[PDB]
């Protein structure tokens, strides 16, 4: 079809020009075929252009219009692929914290190790962050977060409750220590839209792994007493929000046995 | 004028007058009499106090429990830079984990008595040169060279027989020392002093 | 004693409710209790009122906490709605407290004030804004009080200009332009509703004048008032009187009305066109001709985005 | 240590608790006849003090000439430490000695940590002052028979935390300025308690109320030098080392001083008015300068927590010409007060290629913007 609509300029003078410019634009809103149509994937090296950018120009702004009908939709990856495009990177990201920060709290059973946001969310960050970052530091900042949770996923279950622990500690989000729980509800109302949503799941992962590890032993140097009071710090956390929560303190019903 | 090379040269001079703070110690300073601020009571220097007594840890019982018998001899002592304790009760040596005390790790090593224990530096280029720190130990026969050093993996202790034996029986060492070119003197009940090296051959360096 | 308190919202008992009503004046654990324990919105809220209102010592942003959290329950609400303005102007006071380097750490008693408790206004203006020379606060307090007299009006506006020129030194032409219009516009959102703070006729060629001893670019003093958040048509007609109305020269005010309209047709879609480049600011209104043809209806008001 | 004094070799302990201190000259071969340099004799209270009496070869010197006794009494065990007084020894010296809780029988001491003298010198070699933030805490051990017991030292900002309420005491002993620069770091000091902190901003701000003014008289006040020497102290090691070698330092130690500054950088923002705004001007000015410095030394340390991330070092090996001798042997003070043109090409290398991932591109892309 491009290759049709090319010949349009072969009668060369304004207006033709501009009937041949709204037909691309026409093409591409619709057809929806943007990788073909109007490129693909960094790895650097910008653009690998798409059919229309061999013939060149106006692009951006069709870009622009695409992707914000995009938006419309929410026709999301579109976005997000048509931003890539757009090069605006602080955007990207954003649209790509959502998508992975959703999709992150909901119920269990998912994520192969082999394509989809999250997979989309380590192209972007590998692609992006090293080179030249444009993103803002809060918006990367909440994207490795996310990951870090990802990770954490990907270990959890497929056994290593050993290692989920230690994730889950890194991430700074919950009180493994004292009776700091209270420090982590004054740093909770701060946190990140994102992140307010996804800490549901953190705790719960924390009491499953703790029980499920800390399953009483048969038959010398055992501390059962942490992996406990970590427990019991997270419970007081988790008693502190179960309004700003969606409303599953059925921590309980991991938490005994 | 400018404030940035301003700040600068603000820092490196302050730097220098840290750097030129008088020495510890003169004799001038305390020639007459000691200036003190002595209080036989604990924390009777309410603000000053120099030390505070942060934790107490017990010896393990688990430990303990393998030092029960001990007929002819006991010693102990905290190695610093292991940071890790060490019990001798007779032939056998125990190492315990300071921060830990669960892990605590056994020498069956050695069949007589120990007379001493002793944490050393390897020297500058032998087979075992990279080792962090050799332990000396000697009995009455002999005196035994192992290797220390921490598992990257587990961050266990992991403890290597370095097949270095000093026959010592006449000598019933009394201490050991080391100095950090790797030399290590040790003294035998017999006399001032004796230096071995490794490369097991004594020598006295007092002469004999 | 316990601390069985939070069991406490749990029990039913037709005791507990004047239990928790008696007790009610580390009670505050009993009055957070309290609206808590009402599911009823109404009693809820005249609690927190109460919280924030309370004599022991609170921090504001707890007493915001409860008002926020009070007035999202919403003549109850004609106080609450006061207390949340005054509340706030304490905390704008208390920030800036911190910058001002006239202060002493030590005269933390005035933040143990201004948290403590809501002020007196006058008490607010006389104690704190005068002897601090915060001019933007004085307005604000003064907005809220509603105090209409325009020379006191004026008289406050003048000093803030004047201190303005103060601190600046010249090559932050620019950048005096920008914290220039910065202070300005944030002052401007908050009074900008009211027009006896913010006269719009009588304050745009005030700002001019104060900016006239600068370099000068057109759309600098009129951008910052539809930052300000004054709509594009307010500004238009004001604007307007002020060249027609002038005797005068007013080269100034013509550019900047060029400015305003090129501003302004780009903005919305409804406007856009060919008739306007020709435009360079005269009596030759493109929106008049068109008022004069079609209607004076230009549309809703818009602002921009 | 030689370190310690060059000319005192050795200190000699007697049972009764005296100190005996003997210097001596070596040569390549031959040794000198120690001589008695000084003795110290056990506080009862003073000289003929049988306090000491008995004591036990257990009883060790730290290095830093802390002395912890081990007192065996014909009636029981007593442990005792004296510590000098670092800060007065700023010229006089005095010691701090109190009895400590052990009790048992004292089998042997050690230092569980490296010592925490400043310089490898006799001069500043005691300054625990100006190592107490580099160096890590310094904790002891004292093992008994039944189990280990650990004490811990306690730093200048601990003693100003006691004295929060009176500060005069420290003020006294350290002096204004130290006061000011341990007053600004309990403020800064995170987990803290909002009293504390309050107080401490307080003191550093306005002083002792009718006591103690805080000035610049007509030299600057001790508020500049305390802000100045926490700023020289954290810093002191690596200012003057070479930045580039990979990196000199670490990651972990970039990110350490990085948070570090962060907060003194947000603090001064923060309360930067108060300062700002003749010795008043002078001081004006000199706060000024010194704040510009702690955010430029931010925005080295942020670009270096960037360099971290990947590919630094290829790119490095490949760019390196003729300038390349000037960019080996620059400090980290040198990036402190910036040598511009050089990083601004080597950023832009960094973003030219693929080495900057996402976020980071653009934050280089925006410090190019701002300050290049």
């Amino acid at each position: 079809a491009l290759q049709y609509f090319y010949f349009l300029r072969d009668e060369k003078d304004s207006q033709g020009e501009n009937m041949f410019l709204r037909c691309v634009s026409e093409l591409v809103i619709e057809s929806r075929e943007f990788d073909m149509i109007l490129g693909k994937l960094e790895n650097d090296g910008s653009r690998k252009p798409g059919v229309i950018d061999k013939f060149t120009s106006d692009t951006k702004p069709i870009i622009n219009k695409v992707a914000s009908v995009a938006e419309n939709k929410g026709l999301f990856e579109e976005a997000a692929k048509l931003y890539d495009l757009a090069k605006n990177a602080d955007k990207v990201l954003e649209l790509m914290n959502k998508l992975l920060s959703p999709v992150v709290p909901q119920i269990s059973a998912p994520q192969s190790n082999k394509e989809r946001l999250k997979n989309m969310a380590l192209s972007i960050a590998e692609r992006y962050r090293a080179q030249g970052i444009s993103a803002n530091k809060f918006v990367d900042s909440t994207f490795y977060l996310l990951l870090d949770l990802i990770t954490f996923f990907d270990e959890y279950h497929s056994g290593h409750i050993d290692r989920a622990f230690d994730i889950i500690e890194r991430l700074k989000l919950v009180p493994l220590n004292q009776e700091s729980v209270e420090e982590r509800v004054a740093a909770f109302r701060n946190f990140s839209d994102e992140i307010r949503h996804n800490l549901s799941e953190v705790l719960l992962a924390t009491m499953n792994i703790l029980f499920t590890q800390f399953k009483r032993l048969k038959g010398i140097e055992d501390r059962d007493s942490q992996l406990r009071s970590q427990a019991r710090t997270l419970i007081t956390f988790a008693g502190m929000i179960p309004y700003r929560t969606s409303g599953d303190t059925n921590a309980r019903l991991v938490q005994m046995e | 004028q400018e404030a940035l090379e301003n700040a600068g040269r603000l820092i490196d001079r302050q730097l220098q007058e840290d750097r030129m703070y008088p020495d510890l110690s003169e004799l001038l300073m305390v020639s007459s009499g000691m200036d003190m601020d002595y209080p036989l009571q604990l924390l009777s220097v309410p603000n000053l106090p120099e030390i505070s007594s942060i934790r107490r840890v017990p010896l393990p019982p688990e430990l303990v429990e393998q030092f029960g018998h001990m007929q002819c001899n006991c010693m102990m002592g905290v190695f610093p830079p292991i940071s890790r304790a060490w019990l001798t009760i007779d032939s056998d040596i125990f190492m315990w984990n300071y921060e830990d005390g669960g892990d605590l790790a056994y020498f069956d090593g050695l069949s007589e008595t120990i007379l001493a224990v002793g944490l050393v530096k390897p020297k500058a280029g032998i087979f075992q040169p990279h080792v962090r720190h050799l332990l000396v130990l000697a009995t009455p026969v002999d005196i035994v060279i192992l290797g220390l050093s921490y598992a990257n993996l587990s961050g266990g202790m992991q403890l290597l027989p370095d097949p270095l034996s000093l026959p010592t029986d006449n000598t019933y060492l009394l201490t050991i020392t080391s100095t950090d070119n790797g030399r290590i003197f040790l003294a035998g009940k017999d006399g001032c002093l004796y230096e071995v090296a490794y490369q097991k051959i004594n020598h006295s360096k007092s002469s004999l | 004693q316990v601390d069985l308190a939070d069991k406490l919202l749990q029990v039913a008992s037709p005791f507990l409710e004047p239990h928790l009503v008696r007790m009610a004046k580390r009670y505050m654990d009993l009055l957070w209790r309290y609206y808590e324990k009402n599911r009823s919105f109404s009693n809820a809220a005249r609690v927190l009122s109460r919280l924030a209102d309370m004599h022991t010592e609170i921090s504001l942003q707890q007493r915001l906490e409860y008002i926020a959290r009070a007035i999202l329950s919403a003549e109850f609400l004609h106080e609450l709605e006061e207390k949340m303005e005054v509340a706030r102007i304490q905390l704008q006071i208390q920030e800036t407290l911190q910058r001002q380097y006239s202060h002493h750490s030590s005269v933390q008693d005035a933040v143990s004030q201004l948290d403590s408790e809501l002020m007196d206004i006058t008490k607010l203006y006389g104690e704190f804004a005068d002897p601090f020379k915060l001019a933007e606060c004085k307005l604000a307090i003064i907005h809220c009080a509603g105090y209409s007299d325009p020379i006191l009006v004026q008289t406050l506006w003048q000093d803030i200009i004047e201190k303005e020129l103060s601190d600046s030194v010249t090559l932050s032409s620019s950048d005096r332009m920008h914290a220039l219009s910065l202070k300005i516009v944030l002052l401007g959102k908050i009074y900008a509703g009211t027009p006896r703070f913010f006269p719009l006729d009588f304050i745009v060629q005030f700002l001019e004048q104060q900016v006239c001893t600068l370099n000068w670019d057109v759309g600098f003093v009129i951008q910052t008032m539809n930052e300000i958040g004054v709509p594009l048509p307010r500004l238009l007609e004001v604007y307007d009187q002020l060249f027609k109305s002038r005797d005068p020269k007013p080269l100034h005010l013509l550019d900047c009305i060029h400015v305003l309209l090129i501003r302004y047709v780009e903005n919305p879609s409804q406007v856009l066109n060919c008739e306007r480049r020709r435009f360079t600011n005269l009596c030759l209104d493109a929106v008049c001709g068109y008022l004069v043809e079609l209607q004076s209806m230009s549309s809703s008001v818009a602002v921009q985005a | 240590e030689n370190s310690e004094s060059l000319d005192c070799q050795l200190l000699a302990v007697t049972h009764a608790g005296v100190r005996l201190y003997f210097s001596t000259c070596p040569f390549r071969a031959r040794p000198n006849t120690l001589t008695l340099v000084h003795v110290r004799l056990p506080p009862g209270f003073s000289a003929s003090s049988t306090v000491e009496k008995p004591s036990k070869v257990h009883r060790a010197l730290y290095s830093k000439g802390i002395l912890l006794m081990a007192a065996s009494e014909n009636d029981n065990d007593i442990l005792w430490c004296v510590n000098h007084d670092t800060f007065p020894f700023q010229k006089p010296m005095m010691e701090t000695q109190m009895t400590a809780g052990v009790d048992g029988h004292s089998w042997a001491l050690s230092a569980i940590d490296t010592p925490l003298n400043k310089d490898h010198i006799p001069i500043t070699d005691s300054p625990v002052v100006v190592q107490q933030h580099m160096l890590p805490p310094k904790k002891f051990v004292l093992l008994s028979a039944q189990g280990s017991l650990m004490f811990h030292k306690l730093r200048p900002v601990d003693q100003l935390r006691h004295l929060l309420v009176e500060i005069e005491r420290f003020f006294k002993l350290h002096q204004e300025d130290q006061a000011c620069a341990t007053c600004l770091i309990l403020a800064c000091s995170t987990c803290d308690r909002e009293v504390s902190a309050w107080a401490t901003r307080a003191f550093f701000r306005y002083g002792g109320e009718a006591q103690m003014r805080f000035t610049t008289l007509p030299v600057y006040s001790g508020k500049h030098n305390g802000i100045c020497i926490y700023f020289s102290r954290i810093m002191g090691n690596i200012w003057d080392a070479s930045l580039v070698v990979e990196s000199s330092v670490p990651c972990q130690l970039l990110e350490s001083v990085l948070q570090e500054l962060k907060g003194l950088q947000e603090f001064l923002d923060r309360n930067s008015q108060f300062a700002g705004g003749e010795a008043q001007l002078s001081e004006k000015i000199s706060l000024q300068a010194i704040q510009q410095l702690v955010r430029k030394s931010y925005q080295a340390l942020a670009l270096w927590k960037l360099l971290c991330e990947h590919q630094f070092t290829i790119i490095v090996a490949e760019l390196q010409k003729e300038l390349q001798e000037q960019l080996k042997i620059t400090t980290f003070k040198d990036l402190v007060i910036r040598d511009k043109e050089l990083t601004g090409a080597l950023i832009a290398s960094l973003i030219n290629c693929y080495i900057r991932d996402n976020a980071a591109v653009d934050g280089i892309s925006l410090h190019l913007q701002d300050i290049c």
